């Protein structure tokens, strides 16, 4: 079982939106007992639609319980700024539940400007412990859904990339960081280390070097 | 009103089992099913298991049968989860959630985050990061202090000793190998750096450190 939702999306406050939830093993029949549970402002999760269509006690009546055809589907009618959140869909595989990854939602406040990316060096100092550390300073981005791809000389880094999730800064637009961590020889016979960032399917690129 | 008090944060170490509790509050406990759901640090949820407060009975995940004992306390309406001797590989944020017929929920608690670190309270080795990367020297330059290798989580970092708000962004921290790693950034323009000098402050309360490290080109 893969209960597969969407990954991320946007709708402008007022307009309707339909969130879907498809599953690996065929098609969401009522048997599933479909669930929708949302998280918001600092880790509180509120539950939304139970058994494909039943609204939680105080979940406002915009949110719609709708098993659309093959797939289970939540809709948020008249979408509002108080609905910008991550929604989880959950499907009951007979004698146990399985969670989708959620979707993050954006109810389009301040316009969609991009990230001021700036990659960093491993400093002279950690080179004595033989560690050499990489930061990619990815910041000012809206909406909150950017990616991180790293490459060590053409080569896309499969080796140890540690990252952050979109922290909302001061004017309510986001920031992120990506730590690529390596030991000195693993730095040295390598010239261009390349930081790749995408917004809405539109990238940015930064690099360093040695010769 | 109808609340759900889970505890707040926990520090388990590798090979020490944990007993976590969900105190249920303001509803008829036994006649409401309970779930426990793990959120591994920031990507996706996993349902763990299922306690019935009236009869005690549990469905587990395929995934958490060698790990949890879900067990209930009817008089105190508490519903404790126990995780047998654990790996570094399940430091997470754990949530009890109650539910009526078929839901993860209608209510979940706060989410007791039990961070699994065998290493104790230690000082962060902060490094000067220089803007010498791919981009010609134009108008505003972005500088960063990386405060690597600290334990526990609490670092409280001011950049030019206190006075300069206008361009600072500390990052949210990550944890490489049981301890933490974090950087804090800044982007003042050319007619400041190197001239109007830049040096960062590193405050890390528990393991006494108030470190002033200087930034330069290398
Ligand atoms: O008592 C209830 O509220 C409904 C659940 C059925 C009776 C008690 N046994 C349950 O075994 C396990 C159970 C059964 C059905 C179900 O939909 C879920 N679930 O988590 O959603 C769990």
């Amino acid at each position: 079982a893969v209960v597969t939702q969407e990954s991320a999306l946007t709708t402008s406050p007022g307009e309707t939106v339909t969130l879907t939830c498809r599953s690996s093993t065929g098609a969401v029949t009522t048997s599933n007992y479909a669930n929708w549970v949302q998280e918001k402002p600092d880790r509180l999760f509120t539950g939304l639609i139970g058994g494909t269509n039943n609204r939680g006690p105080g979940v406002p009546a915009r949110f719609s319980g709708s098993l659309i055809g093959d797939k289970a589907a939540l809709t948020i009618t008249g979408a509002q700024t108080e609905d910008e959140a991550i929604y989880f869909c959950a499907l009951w595989y007979s004698n146990h539940w399985v969670f989708g990854g959620g979707t993050k939602l954006t109810v389009l406040g301040q316009p969609k400007s991009s990230p001021s990316v700036t990659l960093f060096p491993p400093s002279s100092e950690e080179l004595e412990t033989n560690k050499a550390t990489l930061v990619c300073t990815i910041t000012d981005f809206y909406p909150g859904v950017v990616t991180v791809d790293w490459k060590v000389d053409g080569t896309p880094v499969t080796e140890g990339m540690e990252t952050t999730q979109p922290s909302k800064q001061s004017n309510n637009k986001y920031m992120a960081s990506s730590y690529l961590t390596l030991s000195a020889r693993a730095w040295e016979r390598h010239a261009s280390y390349s930081c790749q960032v995408t917004h809405e399917g539109h990238t940015v690129e930064k690099s360093l070097s040695r010769a | 009103q109808v609340q759900f008090q889970q505890s707040g944060a926990e520090l388990v170490k590798p090979g020490a089992s944990v007993k976590l509790s969900c105190k249920a509050s303001g509803y008829t406990f036994t006649s409401y099913l309970m779930h426990w759901i793990k959120q591994r640090p920031g990507r996706g949820l996993e349902w763990i298991g299922r306690i019935d407060p009236n009869n005690v009975v549990t469905k587990f995940n395929e995934k958490f049968k060698s790990k949890a004992t879900l067990t209930v306390d009817k008089p105190s309406s508490t519903a404790y989860m126990e995780l047998s001797s654990l790996t570094s590989e399940d430091s997470a944020v754990y949530y009890c959630a109650r539910y009526a017929y078929c839901r993860p929920m209608d209510y979940w608690g706060q989410g007791t985050t039990v961070t699994v670190s065998s290493a104790a309270t230690t000082p962060p080795s902060v490094y000067p990061l220089a803007p010498g990367s791919a981009a010609q020297t134009n108008s505003m330059v972005t500088l960063g202090c990386l405060v690597k290798g600290y334990f526990p989580e609490p670092v409280t970092v001011t950049w030019n000793s206190g006075a300069l708000s206008s361009g600072v962004h500390t990052f949210p921290a990550v944890l490489q190998s049981d301890l933490y790693t974090l950087s804090s950034s800044v982007t003042v323009p050319a007619s400041t750096w190197p001239s109007g000098t830049v040096t960062c402050n590193v405050a890390h309360p528990a393991s006494s450190t108030a470190v002033d490290k200087k930034i330069v080109p290398r």
